[PDB]
C-alpha cells in the first residue's frame, strides 16, 4: 500500500490510497500484460471470526458476494479550516491505517506540531484483537510504559507502523504557502 | 518541503513525486498530477504501486465541494462465500493470500481515468508518458527495494509470470542499484494511452487476464473486467475542535472510525498534558478499542450490507464511549460490547 | 558557533569547533577586510560571579590577563571501538556544548541509536546555575516530567540546543562504510 | 548520508560541505577538506564561520596518533583583569559583548595554516579557491540566515564597517534567495591565498585591523597579530564503556566535563531503561551539576592556571560524585561543592 498527497495553486487537494495490499500483492502476476495481482480478496472475513493479514476479523457484514468491495482501513483524508485545505494526509499499514492518520491529525491540532513534527512522532496503536499496544523503537520512555503498563496494558514493540505523505497550507497576505514531509520511516 | 507558487505532489517514491510536481509546474491541477503519480507508482513502487489494484481517492474541489472515488476491486462473477474453505469448512492455507484466487477485479485504472475526466484538465497521454518511459527505459532498485524483492522471493518463485518480470535472468534477486526494465507493463500503459481505460478492461489485456486467469486456478473473465465500475460517493465528514475532516465512507471504514475515534478524543483537553502524555495516550486507545471491536461487526460493502455510518460518527455515542473510560484502568477487550448497544 | 566533522579513506579524522561567540560575534567587522570580528573576551569571567552570555561564572582561574585564552566549552571529540574511528561529533551552543555532545555519544553506545537518531533525539540541559533542568519542546512527556518535577527538578522549556554534525564508520566486509548526520534543529 | 569511498566532510552548509566533500573526491586527506571547509563557512556562514574569531581542531590520525590544535584568540597584549568594569567595580553594559574591546587576537586564520602545515597534503592556495569564488560571485541568503540578520540588525547599525557589508543598498535587511556578495572579504581571503597566515597577521590586512581598531576604541594592534600562537596540544583521553573519547583540553573545558560525566553515568547501567527514562535522566544530570560546580572554580587556560584536569577526569573522582547522588532526589545547586573536598592542593 502507499499513500499520495497534492494541492494546488487553485485549492484543490486530492488524498489518495491505492494498493495491491500485501507486498507485491498475490505475487502473481499477468502473463503478457506485466503487472501483479492484488490479493485484495484477503481482506473480506473469508470465515468468521478468522484473523485476517493484520488481525482483523469480522462475521456476515464484510463476508463474500460475488461483486461486493471487501472491506478497507485506507482513509485518504482531507482537513479544512474555515472551508479552505489545512491538512491533506494518508498513510499505508492495513489494520495500522486509521490510528496513523489520526495521531498526525492529533498531533497538529491537540499539539500544535508542524507537519513535519506530527509525521516523524512516534505512534501508538490498539486494534482491540489483539489486547495489546502496540508501540514503536524508541517511541515510548520507561515512565510512560510503567504508567500504561499500571493500568492493564500489554505493552509491544513492533516494526514501524505507516508510511505517511502529508501537505499542510497556511495562507499568505498573498496566496498560500505549502509544506510537506514524507515519513522517516520509509 | 515547501512551496508558494504551484503547490505540492508528494509520494514515497521521489521519481513519482517528482513526475507529480513537474505537472504541477506545467499548470495541471492536483487532479492531473494525482493521475500522473499513480501511473508513475505502478512502474517504480511495484511492491504497492499498481494497475493491478485499487484504492480510493478523497478530492476537495476548488469550488468548496467534497466528493470520494471508490475504486476499490470487486469480488469477481464467480466469487462466492465460501470460496477459500477446503470440504470441512477450514480455511485453506495462503489460498486468500498468493496466486490468482486472491485476487479482486482491479479497479485502479478505471480510477484513474475517471477523475481524470471529470476533474483534470490534461489528457491521459500526456500524463502517463512519465510512467512508460520508466517502463521501457528502466530505473534504479532502491536499497528497501532489493530488500522487499528479497523478502517475496520464494512468492514469486510459485508464479511462472511473476519469474519472467521480477527476477533477472536465472531467477536470481535484482540487486540495489540495478537497472530494472518492464517492456510487457510498457505495452500495457501504451494500450492504456491510446485506448484509455478500455486499453486494460477490454481487448488485447482482458484477453491476457482472462487466459492467465483460467490456466492459473484464478476465477476473472473478460465479463468481470467489463463490468468494473467506479463509484463516486459522498466522503465521510466530522469535525474536530473546530476543523472540517473528510475521509473515506463505506467500502473503507477507515474515515468512519478516524472521525469516531477523534470525537470521543475531543471530549478531552489534550493539549493540557501535552504529546506522549500516558493520560492522552489512555484516552485515545480506549477509543481505538471500541472502535474496532465495532469494525468487526458493523462494517462492510454498503452496497451490499447495512452500515451505521450515522450511529457512528454521532458525537452523542463518541461521549457515550468517552464516560466509560476510567483514569488509570483499562476496559479489557474481552469485555467490549460492539456498538455497546446501540 | 558552528562544528564540523571529516573522515577519509585513510583512517584520519578530524573535528573542528570554531566560532566568533555570539551570532555575528561582536557585530563590528574590520572596515577594508569584509569580516566580523568575535567577541570571545565574553568568555572571560569580567567579574568574579558575574553570569556571561551563556550563565557561567568564574574567579580567579578565568580570569583576564594578557595573552591568555578565554575559557571555552567546545567539545569536538572522536570516539574510537577498537583503535579504529567510531564517531566524529560537536556542537555550537556555549554552555550546553558539553551537555549536547555526551547524549549524542550516549545515545550511540547505551542505547543502541544510529547516528541520525542520536542526533535527533531530543536533548536536557543542567548547568548548576541557573537551577534548572531546560528541556526541548515535545522533548519530554508529562510522565517523565512528573517524575523528575518530584525528585526536586524545576523544568523549563527552552529553544532547542545545538548543531550536531557528526559521523559514524562502521566496518563492513572489506574497509568501512561512512555514515552521516547534520541535525534538524539547523 | 552515505559514503564507501573516500569518506565524508559535514557542516552546517551545505556549500561548505560539498567543497570539503570535492577535496575528498579529489584526493585530498581529512585535514585539506577540514580546512577548505574552514575557510568556506568564513563566507557561506558568517554568524557563525569565521577568519575573524578561533577554536579548536582534535585529530586521529591513520597511524593511530591523537593530537588537538588550539587556535583559541588570546586577549590582546594590553588586557587587563578589570578592562569591562567602570570606577566603581561594575561592568559597563554590553562593552565585553558588542564592538571591538569585546574581541581576542583572531587565531582562525593561523589555525587554518598550522594543521595544514603539519598534517595536510595540498596547498592552501587551492583549497581557499571555493570559499574565494563565493566571496566574488556571491551565494543565496537561506531562510534561517535571513532571520539571524534580521535578529542582528540594532547591533549591525553601531558600526560603519558591519552597515557596509551585511545590509543591502539602504541598510535593508538581506532576504531570503537575495544574491550575497562580499568583495572585501574576498580581498582578505584573496592576501591569504598568496600570502599564507602572513597574509592576516602581516601587512595591509594586519594594517586595517590595527587601524579599525585604534578608530574605534579597541586594543588590538600589529604587535597582538604578530605574537599571535596556536598551540598543539594533547587531547583529554578517556573511556565510556569500552570506547575511546578523545576530545579538547584546556583552554577549553568542554572535553574534560565530557569525560568527566560520562565517567559518571558509566557507574549506572543506562542501558537497562532506555533513552528518555527518568532514572537515566537523573543520573546525566545530577552528574553535570556537579561538574559545571566544578567548572566555576577550577577551570581556565592551564598555560596561565593550575587546571587538574587529571584528577577531574579520573574515574575515581567519577566514582565519588556518583556515591553522593542519592537515588529518587537531587541536590540543589547552592548545596554543592566545586571539587567535593577532592581538589585541595592542601590549602591553596
Ligand atoms: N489492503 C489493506 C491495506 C494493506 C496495507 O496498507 O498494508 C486495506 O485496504 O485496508
Ligand atoms: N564562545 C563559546 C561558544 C558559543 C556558542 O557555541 O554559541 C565557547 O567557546 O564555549
Amino acid at each position: 500500500t502507499t499513500h499520495y498527497s497534492v494541492a494546488d495553486r487553485w485549492g484543490n487537494a486530492v488524498s489518495v490510497t491505492y494498493t495491491i495490499n500485501a507486498s507485491y500483492g498475490s505475487a502473481a502476476s499477468i502473463d503478457g500484460a506485466g503487472f501483479l495481482l492484488n490479493n485484495e480478496m484477503d481482506d473480506f472475513s473469508i470465515k468468521p471470526g478468522n484473523p485476517n493479514l493484520y488481525g482483523l476479523v469480522g462475521g456476515d457484514a464484510n463476508a463474500i458476494e460475488a461483486n461486493k468491495r471487501p472491506l478497507s482501513s485506507m482513509s485518504p483524508t482531507i482537513v479544512l479550516k474555515n472551508n479552505k485545505v489545512f491538512l491533506v494526509v494518508g498513510s499505508p499499514g492495513g489494520s495500522r491505517i486509521i490510528t496513523t492518520v489520526l495521531q498526525v491529525i492529533s498531533n497538529v491540532i491537540d499539539y500544535n506540531m508542524n507537519i513535519s513534527e506530527a509525521v516523524s512522532a512516534p505512534r501508538f496503536h490498539m486494534q482491540w484483537l489483539p489486547d495489546e499496544l502496540r508501540i514503536e523503537k524508541f517511541g515510548m520512555p520507561a515512565d510512560v510504559k510503567d504508567n500504561l503498563t499500571k493500568m492493564g496494558y500489554q505493552i509491544v514493540t513492533k516494526p514501524v507502523m505507516g508510511d505517511v505523505n502529508a501537505i499542510q497550507v497556511l495562507p499568505k497576505t498573498k496566496g498560500s504557502v505549502f509544506y510537506g514531509s514524507t515519513d522517516p520511516r520509509k | 518541503i515547501k512551496n508558494t507558487k504551484v503547490g505540492l505532489a508528494l509520494s514515497s517514491h521521489p521519481l513519482a513525486s517528482e513526475i507529480g510536481q513537474k505537472v504541477l509546474e506545467e499548470g495541471g491541477n492536483a487532479i492531473d498530477a494525482a493521475v500522473a503519480i499513480g501511473f508513475a507508482l505502478a512502474v517504480v513502487h511495484p511492491a504497492a504501486g499498481n494497475i493491478g489494484g485499487g484504492g480510493f481517492a478523497v478530492i476537495h474541489l476548488a469550488n468548496g465541494e467534497n466528493v470520494a472515488l471508490d475504486f476499490r476491486e470487486k469480488a469477481p462473477l464467480k466469487a462466492t462465500k465460501n470460496m477459500f474453505l477446503d470440504k470441512q469448512g477450514n480455511v485453506v492455507p495462503k489460498l486468500s493470500e498468493d496466486g490468482y484466487l486472491a485476487a479482486g477485479v482491479p479497479g485502479t485504472v478505471a480510477g484513474m481515468e475517471a477523475m481524470l475526466k471529470k476533474y483534470g484538465t490534461k489528457k491521459l497521454s500526456q500524463l502517463i508518458d512519465p510512467a512508460i518511459k520508466l517502463a521501457e527505459n528502466g530505473y534504479a532498485i532502491s536499497q528497501r527495494q532489493a530488500e522487499t524483492l528479497k523478502e517475496a522471493r520464494e512468492r514469486f518463485l510459485k508464479y511462472s509470470s511473476s519469474k519472467k518480470y521480477f527476477f533477472k535472468k536465472g531467477h536470481l534477486d535484482y540487486q540495489e542499484g540495478d537497472l530494472f526494465v518492464q517492456k510487457d507493463l510498457a505495452k500495457t500503459l501504451n494500450q492504456i494511452k491510446t485506448l484509455g481505460a478500455k486499453g486494460f478492461y477490454q481487448g488485447q489485456v482482458a484477453e491476457l487476464i482472462e487466459k492467465d486467469m483460467k490456466k492459473n486456478g484464478g476465477i476473472i473473465t473478460k465479463e468481470d473486467l467489463a463490468s468494473y465500475n467506479v463509484k463516486w460517493r459522498k466522503p465521510v465528514v466530522g469535525s474536530y475542535r473546530g476543523y472540517k475532516i473528510i475521509s473515506m465512507s463505506p467500502p473503507s471504514s477507515g474515515g468512519t472510525h478516524l472521525i469516531q475515534i477523534l470525537n470521543v478524543m475531543e471530549n478531552a483537553d489534550l493539549s493540557a498534558l501535552g504529546y506522549g502524555a500516558s493520560k492522552n495516550i489512555h484516552i485515545a486507545a480506549e477509543a481505538m478499542r471500541q472502535a474496532y471491536a465495532d469494525r468487526s461487526v458493523y462494517m462492510g460493502d454498503a452496497d451490499f450490507v447495512s452500515v451505521p455510518v450515522d450511529k457512528l460518527i454521532n458525537k452523542a455515542y463518541a461521549k457515550k464511549i468517552f464516560d466509560t473510560i476510567q483514569p488509570d484502568t483499562v476496559t479489557p477487550s474481552s469485555q467490549i460490547k460492539p456498538g455497546m448497544g446501540q
